[PDB]
């Protein structure tokens, strides 16, 4: 029943919400709407995505100097590495972005050029 | 970009919704203070009237 | 108390603090059964109750 | 580059694997493939505690009362 | 009770008559008999231990005083042990 929800809007005024669930298994899930249907995506897909990371900065971004808080080093141990078991692809910026427009190209209405 | 730091143990000074910096708890509050000081004073010129500065305290 | 408990390497990360506290809160010590609770109220009416 | 239960690259930042689901002596990375001696990382150990509030009871009340 | 007729009430209770013999203290500690215990009722913390390199955790729950938790809920250092052994595990 958890979750966090942020109501992003455009310079021209133009909303787009953006969710994050959290599963019980451990991992979060990334969650909008581009038409009337919505699409769940794991978000270290898109915290790759969106700049070349390392995988200590995944770490060291949620994590403060509050190294020895074993409930947030296990639960993001859960994400991270739940995101190689299911990828054992999509290891830079430019694999996992390819991967992420394959899926969303038909829907998005992309050209044959892009 | 230089700072290390996430969690409520810091406070995260955010502006419009994009994350400006990190500032303790303590000096979190008398930034707090000191911005609605410089706002109604009008001599600041960076400081709208029509700001909104809220500062959730731990 | 405290007891040691073994798996093996092929098995990934489970919590086993959601697991415990969950089957803490569901083990019972001594259970009445469909009774949760017996409260001793103040005689309504010259009874008791 | 030890830190809880897992562990990082140090030239890359990459999780590594599972140092008990690779064979034995080598721990390899993904990104830099660099080649972590499985003997001695360290004992991984990760202690903890429940809660706080995990337990509510009759008697946890007690406790911040008296 | 009208409209749904339900068995799953949400609220069931059950009114016990005390017997003139018995007194009001002899009531008293007499529903604690009756109320249920949990094990989640005795725990003060768990602090688990896992250690690897073989999956090894350390399950060490601590309780209350045995002179704080057989006094409220009237249970035995030798009933909670049995249900550690028999029920918990
Ligand atoms: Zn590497």
């Amino acid at each position: 029943h958890y979750g966090i929800q942020i109501r992003s809007v455009r310079p021209d005024q133009t909303s787009q919400t953006n969710v994050l669930h959290y599963l019980n298994d451990g991992q979060v899930t990334f969650r909008f709407s581009w038409r009337k249907n919505e699409y769940l995506v794991p978000v270290v897909m898109i915290l790759k995505a969106l700049c070349h990371t390392s995988d200590r900065e995944i770490f060291d971004g949620i994590i403060g100097n509050d190294v020895k808080d074993s409930f947030l080093t296990d639960r993001l141990e859960l994400l991270l590495r739940g995101f190689k078991k299911r990828y054992p692809h999509l290891q830079n910026r430019t694999q996992v972005l390819q991967y992420l427009g394959d899926k969303f190209r038909v829907v998005f209405q992309a050209s044959p050029d892009q | 970009s230089h700072t290390f730091a996430a969690g409520p143990s810091l406070c995260c000074v955010q502006i419009d919704g994009k994350i400006i910096g990190w500032v303790s708890h303590e000096q979190g509050k008398i930034i707090a203070d000191t911005l609605r000081y410089w706002k109604v004073e009008g001599k600041t010129p960076g400081l709208p009237i029509d700001l909104e500065i809220g500062y959730v305290p731990p | 108390c405290e007891f040691k408990l073994e798996l093996a390497a092929d098995t990934e990360k489970l919590l086993m603090v959601n697991i415990v506290e969950e089957i803490c809160r569901k083990s019972i010590i001594r259970q009445i059964p469909h009774i949760d609770r017996c409260v001793h109220p103040e005689p309504e009416n010259g009874k008791r109750v | 580059s030890v830190v809880g239960s897992l562990i990082f690259c140090l030239d890359c930042g990459d999780l590594l694997e599972n140092p008990n689901a690779v064979l034995g002596s080598n721990v390899e990375c993904s990104q830099c493939k660099a080649i972590y001696p499985k003997s001695q990382f360290s004992n991984l150990k990760v202690v903890t505690t429940t809660a706080d509030d995990a337990f509510p009871s009759s008697l946890r009340a007690k406790k911040s009362v008296v | 009770i009208v409209m749904t007729a339900s068995a799953a009430i949400k609220t069931p209770q059950m009114t016990l008559p005390i017997w003139n013999d018995v007194s009001d203290e002899q009531a008293d500690t007499f529903c604690k008999s009756i109320s249920k215990v949990l094990l989640s009722e005795v725990i003060d913390k768990v602090i688990v231990t896992e250690t690897t390199g073989a999956r090894s955790y350390v399950i060490h729950m601590r309780f209350f005083d045995n002179n704080e938790y057989s006094e409220e809920y009237d249970v035995s250092k030798e009933e909670l042990q049995n249900v550690i052994s028999n029920q918990f595990i």
